[PDB]
RNA sequence: CUUUAAUGUUUGAUGUUCUAACGUUGACCCGUAAUCCGGGUUGCGGACAGUGUCUGGUGGGUAGUUUGACUGGGGCGGUC
RNA sequence: AAUUCCUUGUCGGGUAAGUUCCGACCUGCACGAAUGGCGUAAUGAUGGCCAGGCUGUCUCCACCCGAGACUCAGUGAAAUUGAACUCGCUGUGAAGAUGCAGUGUACCCGCGGCAAGACGGAAAGACCCCGUGAACCUUUACUAUAGCUUGACACUGAACA
RNA sequence: GCUCGCCGGAAGACCAAGGGUUCCUGUCCAACGUUAAUCGGGGCAGGGUGAGUCGACCCCUAAGGCGAGGCCGAAAGGCGUAGUCGAUGGGAAACAGGUUAAUAUUCCUGUACUUGGUGUUACUGCGAAGGGGGGACGGAGAAGGCUAUGUUGGCCGGGCGACGGUUGUCCCGGUUUAAGCGUGUAGGCUGGUUUUCCAGGCAAAUCCGGAAAAUCAAGGCUGAGGCGUGAUGACGAGGCACUACGGUGCUGAAGCAACAAAUGCCCUGCUUCCAGGAAAAGCCUCUAAGCAUCAGGUAACAUCAAAUCGUACCCCAAACCGACACAGGUGGUCAGGUAGAGAAUACCAAGGCGCUUGAGAGAACUCGGGUGAAGGAACUAGGCAAAAUGGUGCCGUAACUUCGGGAGAAGGCACGCUGAUAUGUAGGUGAGGUCCCUCGCGGAUGGAGCUGAAAUCAGUCGAAGAUACCAGCUGGCUGCAACUGUUUAUUAAAAACACAGCACUGUGCAAACACGAAAGUGGACGUAUACGGUGUGACGCCUGCCCGGUGCCGGAAGGUUAAU
RNA sequence: AGGACCGAACCGACUAAUGUCGAAAAAUUAGCGGAUGACUUGUGGCUGGGGGUGAAAGGCCAAUCAAACCGGGAGAUAGCU
């Protein structure tokens, strides 16, 4: 529910929360849990790798099922988790020899449906079976890239991938930005978009909204002094160069993708 | 006003203590040079 | 000779298949009550990638330095 | 105009009087559309401007209460200092004289005050220039160079067009 | 010793951090104390800190540290798996009274408690680094039941009062009591109960989970306070004797009820929101190999063990951090009365202090104040500074607006006490009595007693009734920035930075990107509704023309050109 | 409900006066700003010198910062005093 707010207060005027009955408002599972550092955005070394991040709200994490090894076994949707890490809404599914398990949420899947993975399971929208059973022309996601490793492409909220070709050994999958690439046929897909369609239309109205999410204040390079970044300077608002990073390479359209061992691959890049 | 030197017993032994500088390469290169000239109180300690 | 099509040959450029170098931050087994790492089977890549020496380009990202004198103070102008 | 040099432009309002302020005019030295343009309710220890109330801010200060100043007792500093029997004036002088010349005036020494001078004290001027002095910063200054990238050989093999 | 004065959410009382003998006593006054000093945080001699329950140590882990091997690196070394450390976190148990010149929940008196060992007795399957349960959790708000505690009454002692009155509707004091053990209440959570099966819990499982069937509709768990015992004890005002006249010794009354009430407790509850809110052990239960004659398991009873260290004292300061006995700095706990919404403020209690130079004088001048005729910004760069405004209830409110705001806009009227309404109302509280009883810390009714606003009317005093302290100046026009926020510690708080929002652009995961010779980490245990970089800056209207130059992107006809 | 409102603790530092060999190598006094949040605070960790960190001032990094501190090159050099 795309609900705007009545401003009774300044930074409360523009907010929008996206507010979900079909969410559990209880404590989550708990043997699936386990803690979670926020770790500051710094890496092993100590210096800060990835700037703007920290603070924030502490979470924990939920451990979840992206290989779905259950093949064969059918299981029942019990409820909806909301999870801080990812921007998708979980589910807890309980199978039916009494394993609980974690998934991602499917667009029309409401607690009391029916799921199963295998090669025999039909296609309807939440279960997970090879991608050389699932029909050319159909919406999947949780898509993995080496069979039985991950479940990697869409998983973000409200996305999908388009399997479009099937050429013997290989499959042709539109992914959301508009790439086409290859993948080996013997991954699996989990049928359906993904839920909390919605996740888009929030905006957070104040300052410290986007504080609590663990996101810092970026600095712009115009503020600063020609020692820091690489636009600096200044005796008032002078920028006279071309746009860079930090650490001087170009910003405002700079191909850098370098890798020629995915190239085979792929068909398309960014249009 | 709040001057430079808030003692802690505790942090201090950590990081000037004995076992600080027998960690390390650099901090027993410390103590030799500490025994040369015939320190008495030798580190920080106590 | 100017042209051209075929033959023969020499110098390279691509492209396709293979796998045995090599990659694997796929799965599984063992070392082992261990998400490191090593070993093993298999799968996917595959003579690419990546790395070393040499070399063209780029390179204020970083470093060492240069930026003259006369002059009715200096600068500008003019001169040597 | 936070932008207008000429300039206090010109006109209207505000005041007895307004180089500021408000409203317009366009003649924009030298505004202008995400180095954003013009708006905009609320918000501001924000800039300017006007009004009411209020007042020692002022006309022009008066009195009073305490705390130092002041006298006595006890302890007891400091910065500065070539030596001093350390006057005014006109002049002369490395060119603004307690110290030279002329001249005047002035018993010896405290105490409380004030601050004109001793080019007073403090800080080897920070401005200015000089040094073949230094540091940082910038760039299509010069030479380098990490990085990113090209090709050759190597690790590196077969087939086949 | 007598008065006087100041603090009293401290200038009181406890602790941790941090000091290190500063604490107590006898002792001396050179130095030290900004003066003297017989005094002292000074010198000197002695004394002083007692623990199964407080704390450390300890068992357990967070961030993070070290890291056998290992991966990497000219070297030194870097990173990290197994592990092993690391509290600011989780884990067994004690309170009341007394005692010293100096210690105490440590000694003593009284009353308890905890986990172990050892034994004997009773019965039985016990058994892991393994499984599971538990431990185990956010923010905000609303309450409701209570206590600490206060006030009044009763009661008990003591007084009847330096000057007018005061045996009474009079004045002063006291009215205190724990841990535990027994009771399971206000209230909170949850349907129980036995039997069969199963590919889940890296093995196994009677435990967890799952699927049903039958059975009953209850059981269980948590739980402040209350009341019992603890305790016909202890304490206790006041007396009695002695007083080195310091204080000690000795008996020693009442020890109840009512109301008010917490930010403390129930409550780690309950509702509700999104920003989705540590781990591991102790604990409980299940089994593996293993032993199943034993061992081990619980229950009972007797005894034994609980070691070591710390313990004085200061602790918002004269003892710590500031060179000083420095107007500065410093985390937590306790928090009484009257007025007040209140931990503000004012006056006081407990308790603590008068700030380590004084005495005079009453000049200018300076600092801190108080008052002022008439004028009221004429001052000045500028109303800087002062003066003024200030509380509550009701009435009353403009342009504009994003419909919330503006707004406490502006502005008005009423506030003291006394009596009546009403021997103190509305309201809260709730005894006796009476009815139920599944018979209790029960429910229903009952209304004593206590407590008690506020309003209206009638008077009534003063110049002034929000009287003290305490406590908004207001309006109008415009600049800039939407906003709260952040910033130059120590001359700049702003229009600067940020910011939500918008856009361009990179990135398909072994991602771009950053740290690092590298291994590897961060990004992210995320996956394009995502992440990085850049520029603008809410919201509204919009975002024009120019691609030569410079960068980026794409292209291949030709020129040119490196090692080779 | 709220980066809501008034206002102590607490955190901050706009103004004026004082102080300037100070009580103080930045404080006192009379006001002032935030005060359920991007708050504030305790104990312990992590990040280092051409490096850190930075709601960005070239600020801060032990009273030191347009490149800390200590030791060493080192008795640098000094056409200057």
């Amino acid at each position: 529910a795309v609900v705007k707010c009545k401003p009774t207060s300044p930074g409360r005027r523009h907010v929008v929360k996206v507010v979900n009955p079909e969410l559990h408002k209880g404590k989550p599972f708990a043997p699936l849990l386990e803690k979670n550092s926020k770790s500051g955005g710094r890496n092993n070394n100590g210096r800060i790798t990835t700037r703007h991040i920290g603070g924030g709200h502490k979470q924990a994490y939920r451990i979840v099922d992206f290989k779905r090894n259950k093949d064969g076994i059918p299981a029942v949707v019990e409820r909806l988790e909301y999870d801080p890490n990812r921007s998708a809404n979980i589910a807890l599914v309980l199978y039916k020899d009494g394993e609980r398990r974690y998934i991602l949420a499917p667009k029309g899947l409401k607690a009391g449906d029916q799921i199963q993975s295998g090669v025999d399971a039909a296609i309807k929208p939440g279960n997970t079976l090879p991608m050389r059973n699932i029909p050319v022309g159909s919406t999947v996601h949780n898509v993995e890239m080496k069979p039985g490793k991950g479940g990697q492409l869409a998983r973000s909220a409200g996305t999908y991938v388009q399997i479009v070709a099937r050429d013997g050994a290989y499959v042709t999958l539109r992914l959301r930005s508009g790439e086409m690439r290859k993948v080996e046929a013997d991954c699996r897909a989990t049928l359906g978009e993904v839920g909390n369609a919605e996740h888009m239309l929030r905006v957070l109205g104040k300052a410290g909204a986007a504080r609590w999410r663990g996101v810092r204040p970026t600095v712009r390079g115009t503020a600063m002094n020609p020692v820091d970044h690489p636009h600096g300077g200044g005796e008032g608002r002078n920028f006279g160069k071309h746009p860079v990073t930090p650490w001087g390479v170009q910003t405002k359209g700079k191909k850098t993708r370098s890798n020629k061992r995915t190239d085979k691959f792929i068909v398309r890049r960014r249009s | 006003m709040k001057r430079t030197f808030q003692p802690s017993v505790l942090k201090r032994n950590r990081s000037h203590g004995f076992r600080a500088r027998m960690a390390t390469k650099n901090g027993r290169q410390v103590l030799a040079r500490r025994r040369a000239k015939g320190r008495a109180r030798l580190t920080v300690s106590k």
